């Protein structure tokens, strides 16, 4: 007979909408994120040196509680505070 | 009609090795070759094709490479979830044909076996036959052997053999070698043992019960 | 993605028609070309033949060619394979694949069926005899216990066993099927539990003889001649 | 007094308040909400930052594309003449590559993938990836961004701030996620095109 | 202090957004040249053919 040659490209059973500016709705085959909305949950050592009060502001840390003084002449990256840390030994503002 | 030859027909080696499993040709194929995973008692998946071009869900671990006649599978790092049955397959001409298989096992773990002797119950007394069967755990080898000796006489070469294959766990075997006998023919006699011969060790240890045990 | 499920009657008489059907799941059955593939346990396996899962155009392996017929349906998803004039030696298990639009091409069988196994039933089919086997001193290992459950006097095979409906998985053993010189099949499959455990918990294995559709929730107890 | 002098070193260095614990992981950016990957470019974690830590937005999701146009061509089969294969109507069934040629000859009916197109295809994706993924700018003392009481005008005014810079990078990415999308849908049809032209040229 | 640490931000906010900014700015005018040269290309193309 005839030959007939006839040209396309691939789909997926299973797509995913995607905002445009053409249209604000589009299927396309593979999606992916740009935008991690998810924690470990912890605040994690590697590569940066962290230092936690556990109990202890910076000031107070600065200036010297006897419990938890432990921070003396120690260096960091990122100091943190705990939200359950207090002074306890001396009032001051 | 084109015969699919695979080589070499068995092998093993441990963790962290790099094996080459080759596929051969009655005629030589273009690049028309596919390559399968088959876990013992599983639905074999599929591994590589096309000359081995990469695949996606297939770790890029798993290799190849095609030429003419010439077409070899490599595991790069085998690890313990790469043992099965590896089939070369041509769709270069029809119909389709297979590689014949080979049995790849990971050369590790070897380990002394546990021995397990196991009793006829009292269905099984009532059933009129009795089967003495004998389980070893954990042995890397196959070099352990299974023998069967009553006090009266040797009984081994009368128990089916059953070993399950190489483990997720260890790639070792489990070996429970069924002999059945007639309640009548089993009744006569009186001192029953397990013994175990394994080439690994060569020592044999002798499990017995005395009549009256129940 | 796309899963199969394959299903029939894992026994048939001699000399009998094999009427097999699988699932789709996800995708379009009308954009695929589908196949049957045969393996007998520990030997080479075989294609059997393709159909347009579109159209209904259709080839099977010469062997096969006249004794083997694959089907189709659009309407339900599902597809089928009839076989005549079935030997002994057919005996195997099957699977449903997809494979390739292209009549010629390559990446065939990239998805493969579960496995079901269909064995020619030669002698009558009959019911699992459960048989418990009560650990001993001298199947108890110093970490471990040797709890048995023998599946024999069985026919047709398989026979697939349960051990708490599941619930432990550590240390069991399927050992494989047994041609007994009784002409009939029989297996156990071992459990390896704690030797911390013994003289505690009554254990039950639980046969699954799916043809037969039987449930033998039965315990292994020791008992005193 | 003083019982001496404390000596000031200026570095990276700052502070968070947060109630995560300590932990055991190689990750550089850290958020009260605790630890995440610093690879894609966006996070909604958090305002409050620190070291190389992607750009904080308002938004939950912005779904980038990486593919071209799906055309799920779920319709009763026509038996038409191969598979009557069309820029608009989708082939489905199709792993090998994102571009193919299906042909119906006198033997019979098939299909054969191409390499070429498809990897410069993917190739200029995978650029796409990498000049919007692994990027990012490191930032080592910002300013508080949470207050537990209220001094007043100065608290009111980095509170502008804040809203300001979430605001106006919220729009910002917004549009470039929704430019890019554009970009690559318009760049894959047009491959299709080019490829298209290829054969009848 | 506090002052100062405020307008370190101001600054540095807005040289990273006019960065970026400026960035694409200058990326989609590129992309836009080329297109527009190529489509005249494309334009002249077809007045010949057409
Ligand atoms: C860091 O801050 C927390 C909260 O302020 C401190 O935990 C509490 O500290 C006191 C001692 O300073 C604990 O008293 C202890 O009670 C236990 C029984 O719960 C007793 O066995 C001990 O002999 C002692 O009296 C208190 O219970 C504890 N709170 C808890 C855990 O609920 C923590 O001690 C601070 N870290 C320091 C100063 O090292
Ligand atoms: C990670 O933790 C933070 C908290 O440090 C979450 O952000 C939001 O923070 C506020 C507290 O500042 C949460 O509580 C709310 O406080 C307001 C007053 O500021 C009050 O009107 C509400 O009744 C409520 O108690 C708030 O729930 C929290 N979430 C949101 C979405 O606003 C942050 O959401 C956490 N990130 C996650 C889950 O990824
Ligand atoms: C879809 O494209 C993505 C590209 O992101 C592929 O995803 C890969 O795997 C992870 C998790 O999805 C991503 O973080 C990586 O960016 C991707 N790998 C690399 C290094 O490129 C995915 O393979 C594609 N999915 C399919 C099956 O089409
Ligand atoms: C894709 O997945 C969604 C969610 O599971 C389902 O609702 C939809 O029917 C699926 N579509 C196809 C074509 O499988």
């Amino acid at each position: 007979s005839t030959a007939t040659l006839c040209l396309g490209h691939h789909a997926v059973p299973n797509g995913t909408i995607v905002k445009t500016i053409t249209n604000d709705q589009i299927e396309v085959t593979n999606a992916t994120e740009l935008v991690q909305n998810s924690s470990i949950g912890e605040i994690c050592d590697s590569p940066h040196q962290i230092l936690d009060g556990e109990n202890c502001t910076l000031i107070d840390a600065l200036l010297g509680d006897p419990q938890c003084d432990g921070f003396q002449n120690k260096k960091w990256d990122l100091f943190v505070e705990r939200s359950k840390a207090y002074s306890n030994c001396f009032p001051y503002d | 009609d084109i015969q699919m030859t695979q080589s070499p027909s068995s092998l093993s080696a441990s963790v962290g090795d790099t094996v080459t499993i080759t596929c051969r040709a009655s005629q030589s194929i273009s690049s028309w070759l596919a390559w399968y995973q088959q876990k013992p008692g599983k639905a074999p998946k599929l591994l590589i094709y096309k000359a081995s071009s990469l695949q996606g869900g297939v770790p890029s671990r798993f290799s190849g490479s095609g030429s003419g006649s010439d077409f070899t599978l490599t595991i790069s790092s085998l690890q313990s979830e790469d043992f099965a049955t590896y089939y070369c397959q041509q769709y270069s001409g029809r119909p389709p044909t297979f590689g014949q298989g080979t049995k790849v096992e990971i050369k590790r773990a070897v380990a002394a076996p546990s021995v397990f002797i196991f009793p006829p119950s009292e269905d099984q007394v009532k059933s009129g036959t009795v089967s003495v069967v004998c389980l070893l755990n954990n042995f890397y080898p196959r070099e352990a052997s299974v023998k069967w000796k009553v006090d009266g006489a040797l009984k081994t070469g009368n128990s089916q053999e059953s070993v399950t294959e190489q483990d997720s766990k260890d790639n070792t075997y489990s070996l429970s070698s069924t002999l059945t006998l007639s309640s009548t023919d089993y009744q006569s006699h009186n001192v029953y043992a397990c013994e175990v011969t394994h080439q690994g060790l060569s020592s044999p240890v002798t499990k017995s019960f005395n009549r009256g045990e129940c | 993605q796309v899963q199969l499920q394959e299903s029939g009657p894992g026994l048939v008489k001699p000399s009998e028609t094999l009427s097999l059907t699988c699932a789709v799941s996800g995708g379009t059955f009308s954009a695929y070309y589908w196949g049957w593939i045969r393996q007998p346990p520990g030997k080479g396996l075989e294609w059997i033949g393709s159909i347009s899962g579109g159209s209904g155009s259709t080839d099977y392996s010469p062997s096969l060619k006249s004794r083997a017929t694959i089907s189709r349906d659009t309407s339900k998803n599902q597809f089928s394979l009839k076989l005549t004039s079935v030997t002994a030696a057919d005996t195997a298990v099957y699977y449903c694949v997809r494979k390739y639009w292209g009549d010629y091409y390559a990446n065939w069988f990239d998805v493969w069926g579960p496995g079901v196994l269909v064995t020619v039933s030669s002698a009558s089919t009959k019911g699992p005899s459960v048989f418990p086997l009560a650990p001993c001193s001298r199947s108890t290992s110093e970490s471990t216990a040797a709890l048995g459950c023998l599946v024999k006097d069985y026919f047709p095979e398989p026979v697939t066993v349960s051990w708490n409906s599941g619930s432990l998985t550590s240390g069991v053993h399927t050992f494989p099927a047994v041609l007994q010189s009784s002409g009939l099949y029989s297996l156990s499959s071992v459990v390896t539990v704690p030797s911390s455990s013994l003289g505690t918990q009554t254990y039950v294995c639980n046969v699954n003889h799916k043809p037969s559709n039987t449930k033998v929730d039965k315990r292994v107890e020791i008992k005193t001649c | 007094a003083p019982r001496g002098y404390f000596k000031i070193r200026s570095g990276k260095s700052s502070i968070m308040r947060s109630d995560a614990p300590i932990g055991k992981c190689n990750s550089e950016c850290i958020t009260p909400n605790g630890s995440i990957p610093n690879d894609k470019p966006f996070q909604n974690v958090n305002r409050i930052t620190y070291g190389a830590c992607p750009r904080y937005v308002k938004q939950s999701t912005l779904k980038l594309a990486t593919g071209m146009r799906n055309v799920p061509e779920k319709q009763t089969r026509g038996i038409f003449g191969a598979i009557a294969g069309f820029i608009e109507n989708g082939w489905e069934g199709m792993v090998d590559g994102w571009y193919g040629f299906r042909h119906q000859n006198s033997e019979g009916r098939g299909q054969a993938a191409d390499l070429k197109s498809t990897q410069a295809a993917i190739d200029q994706i995978n650029g796409k990836l990498n000049r919007l993924i692994g990027k990012t700018n490191e930032k080592f003392h910002q300013i508080e961004k949470e207050f537990s009481e209220v001094e007043g005008r100065i608290q009111d005014l980095e509170k502008y701030v804040e809203d300001t810079k979430i605001d106006l990078w919220s729009y910002n990415a917004e549009l470039l996620v929704a430019l890019e999308n554009q970009h690559t849908i318009d760049l894959t049809d047009s491959e299709m095109n080019k490829l298209f032209e290829k054969t009848k040229k």
